[PDB]
């Protein structure tokens, strides 16, 4: 980027008396353009500003797109005979002034002229009379009683709390196992007592299939979960872009159905190095045909001859009577949709017993008395804790109030019972003569 | 009361707790569900202030 | 204390005027 | 070509309240008579504006100041000049303020 | 793509038709659409400014790609119609009233 | 029913109906289209698709 304006000659000799000429300028940086915006006025003064409102036209908006953090300005200095010595010392600089102010995001209430010149403004959060005037849409306000916002206490803390729980459950045996089961004998395996670690799983060994309903990959590491469960089965790939709830297929796809609220995800890798031979591998077995369908996290291990015909099989294998049960053909040299893959299903469920299963948080110090940030087995929120009297049965962890709103809740490390009461907070009134009058106010939280 | 009571309900969305759906949703899936629970909260108020 | 006379304080007596907090929680104030 | 200019006298900072300054055209629409709520970068009313000024006070050892520091972007800068004799000329934006990475001029 | 930041210097080939002010017609305007009449313009426009917006948030003044004349834009007239009438069983004449 | 899984299809899903549904609908004038076409093709075969 090079720009040169036309040639000029500008007046280089240094003028006495007072400053004369005042020269504003706001540069910002958005989206990659530079903006420039300008303004010139003839002033009579020493030193300060002048008080008169003056507002400021865009002159250039350089698309440049890059930083910019530091900033320098640049003064020409004098050279003569009144200033002897080397170049390091021989100089002296004309009378100069300039200042620097920095920027910060405000909302502004401008008011435009006939002809469209900004004449005067008030900024909202200057003083309450700017910000009553903000509120009515007007510069001057009559006397009376006005609802201006609210206010509430800003948290000073944070406090995470997490069970006691220190080993690993290893999530391998579910993920290296030498061997797993058939897609309709699919096996089922239960995790508790664990403190999950979900972040080295999700890039730890470049898996192909990965995508989560009901939560978010990258939040797995903030919610405590209870009795987390683990599917698993070997199969082709086209049905791999079927798993998923609220979708149809084959009767493969019908002998693991999701629920339609399903929560949790599926994770799916590629399987040609181990589950191909030479010879062929036929050992998986796959349904092929049912009377109906099945009904959401179901297993079936039965089999017997399929019997849609309006003939009575009994066993005969005969014509128009088929084995429900069919092999799977995998060869090492076969089209890209026959290759098979290994599927992995997880599941969660919420708010049904004292958690078991969640990620690696460092739980922190108590603090009471004061409302500030909490973290109960992912029961966020804030206000004020502070001891309870009310009677806790050993089987019960919190409880609730009619807004269905939690309001007590038990400390999961030394099973103490503790309550919750939000920051104090409320309207905030302003009493004024009239800006005819006064500029004076009063002001009243309710 | 029965402006309070409105405030459990789900209203077509997973959870009636904002912070839950906030805690364990991205925005661009957490939109959604916010939106609905805000038309729901939205007539409640309505009706009564009528 | 109060300068009510004898009816005023049985007319009082027979109107009755937490579930309060629950609903100041929640933006509601009287 | 660089020379670093000597005989500087220090001189501690003076500041000075920004009155009602700062106010520009958040777009390019048009609007007449009319009163518009908006919400962007803008300078605060009555705020501490750091203040530099290069002169040379007649007299022995007189202050000589050649002020131009190097200062921080944060998001935005309204930068205000008072001139007589055309002495304040360019700026220079930039991070490292050097070959490493770009600087505008 | 992005819209409505500044003066259009990036788009298809369409053939500029001639400028027809006086009666109400379609319009289009560097992507802006519409009917209406356009007509001169007392309102000054600065050199950086493009158009003009109103309350309802619709436009009310365009810049002339071309030539940066100022136009206003007005919707056609419109109204209601009531029909005054003494009743089926008596006639069967009416009269027609525009607002 | 008989035409669902017979031949081992290998696109078949079904708009505004419920495959399983077929066999309790009644209809008038049933068409039928014909035509081949390549792999990429088959995916965009939906209505309010380019
Ligand atoms: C930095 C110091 C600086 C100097 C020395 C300066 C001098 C300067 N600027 C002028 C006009 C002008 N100068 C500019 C713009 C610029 N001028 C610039 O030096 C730069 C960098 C820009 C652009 C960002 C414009 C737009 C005018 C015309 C103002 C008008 O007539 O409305 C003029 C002639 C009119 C006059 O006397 O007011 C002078 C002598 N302006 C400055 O801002
Ligand atoms: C002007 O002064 C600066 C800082 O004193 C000089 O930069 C230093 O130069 C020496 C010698 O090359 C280096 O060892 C230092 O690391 C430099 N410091 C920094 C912060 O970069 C600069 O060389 C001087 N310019 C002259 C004397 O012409
Ligand atoms: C603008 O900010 C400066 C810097 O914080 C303020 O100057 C400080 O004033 C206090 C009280 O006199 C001193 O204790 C500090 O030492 C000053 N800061 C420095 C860096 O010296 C200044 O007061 C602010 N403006 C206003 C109007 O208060
Ligand atoms: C500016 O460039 C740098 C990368 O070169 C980024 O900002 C730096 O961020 C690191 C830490 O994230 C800091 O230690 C540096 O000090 C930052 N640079 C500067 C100059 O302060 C960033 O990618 C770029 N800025 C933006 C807005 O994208
Ligand atoms: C506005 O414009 C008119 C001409 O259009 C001009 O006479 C007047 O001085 C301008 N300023 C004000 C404040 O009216
Ligand atoms: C965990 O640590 C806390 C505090 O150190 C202790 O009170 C508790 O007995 C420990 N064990 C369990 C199971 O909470
Ligand atoms: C299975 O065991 C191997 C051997 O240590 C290990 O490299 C791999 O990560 C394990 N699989 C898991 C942890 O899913
Ligand atoms: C109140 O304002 C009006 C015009 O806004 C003015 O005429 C009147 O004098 C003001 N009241 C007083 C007491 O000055
Ligand atoms: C209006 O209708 C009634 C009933 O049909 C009839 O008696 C009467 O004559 C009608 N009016 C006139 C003006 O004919």
């Amino acid at each position: 980027f090079e720009y040169v304006s036309q040639p000029f000659l500008m007046d280089l000799e240094g003028k006495q008396g007072n400053f004369k000429n005042l020269r504003e300028f706001v540069f910002k940086n958005i989206d990659g353009y530079f903006k420039i915006y300008s303004k010139h006025t003839p002033i009579n003064l020493v030193r300060d500003l002048p008080q008169g409102f003056s507002a400021l036209e865009p002159l250039v908006d350089l698309p440049i797109g890059i930083n910019i953090t530091r900033f320098q300005t640049l003064l020409a200095l004098h050279r003569s005979y009144l200033t002897p010595g080397d170049s390091s010392s021989g100089w002296t600089a004309g009378a100069a002034a300039y200042y620097v102010g920095y920027l910060q995001p405000r909302t502004f209430l401008l008011k435009y002229n006939e002809n469209g010149t900004i004449t005067d403004a008030v900024d909202c959060a200057l003083d309450p009379l700017s910000e009553t005037k903000c509120t009515l849409k007007s510069f001057t306000v009559e006397k009376g009683i006005y609802q201006t916002s609210n206010f509430r206490v800003q948290p000073t803390e944070s406090i995470v709390r997490f069970p006691n729980i220190t080993n690993l459950c290893p999530f391998g045996e579910v993920f290296n196992a030498t061997r797993f089961a058939s897609v309709y004998a699919w096996n089922r395996k239960r995790i508790s007592n664990c403190v999950a670690d979900y972040s080295v799983l999700y890039n730890s060994a470049s898996f192909s299939t990965f995508k989560c309903y009901g939560v978010s990959p990258t939040k797995l590491n903030d919610l405590c979960f209870t009795n987390v469960y683990a599917d698993s089965f070997v199969i082709r790939g086209d049905e791999v872009r079927q798993i998923a709830p609220g979708q149809t297929g084959k009767i493969a796809d019908y002998n693991y159905k999701l629920p339609d609220d399903f929560t949790g995800c599926v994770i799916a890798w590629n399987s040609n190095n181990l589950d191909s031979k030479v010879g062929g591998n036929y050992n998986y077995l796959y349904r092929l045909f049912r009377k109906s369908n099945l009904k959401p996290f179901e297993r079936d291990i039965s089999t017997e001859i399929y019997q849609a015909g309006s003939t009575p099989c009994n066993g005969v294998e005969g014509f128009n009577c088929y084995f429900p049960l069919q092999s799977y053909g995998f060869q090492p040299t076969n089209g890209v949709g026959y290759q098979p893959y290994r599927v992995v299903v997880l599941s969660f469920e919420l708010l049904h017993a004292p958690a078991t299963v969640c990620g690696p948080k460092k739980s922190t110090n108590l603090v009471k008395n004061k409302c500030v940030n909490f973290n109960f087995n992912g029961l966020t929120g804030t206000g004020v804790l502070t001891e309870s009297n009310k009677k806790f049965l050993p089987f019960q962890q919190f409880g609730r109030d009619i807004a269905d709103t939690t309001d007590a809740v038990r400390d999961p490390q030394t099973l103490e019972i503790l309550d919750i009461t939000p920051c104090s907070f409320g309207g905030v009134s302003v009493i004024t003569p009239g800006t005819n009058t006064s500029n004076q106010v009063a002001v009243l939280y309710q | 009361n029965t402006l309070v009571k409105q405030l459990s309900s789900n209203f077509g969305a997973i959870s009636s707790v904002l912070n839950d759906i906030l805690s364990r949703l991205d925005p661009p899936e957490a939109e959604v569900q916010i939106d609905r629970l805000i038309t729901g909260r939205l007539q409640s108020l309505q009706t009564y202030v009528t | 204390p109060s300068k009510r006379s004898f009816i005023e304080d049985l007319l009082f007596n027979k109107v009755t005027l937490d579930l309060i907090c629950a609903q100041k929680f929640n933006g509601l104030t009287v | 070509q660089c020379v670093n200019l000597t005989t500087r006298t220090q001189l501690p900072p003076a500041y000075t309240n920004s009155f009602t300054r700062g106010v520009y055209y958040p777009d390019k629409v048009f609007r007449s008579s009319v009163l518009h709520s908006t919400q962007d970068l803008f300078l605060p009313f009555f705020s501490n504006v750091t203040w530099f000024h290069a002169i040379h006070v007649s007299g022995t050892n007189g202050t000589k100041r050649f002020d131009n520091p190097v200062l921080p972007f944060n998001d935005g800068v309204y930068f205000a000049s008072t001139e007589k004799s055309n002495i304040i000329r360019g700026w220079i934006f930039g991070t490292t303020l050097d070959s490493k990475t770009q600087s505008l001029l």
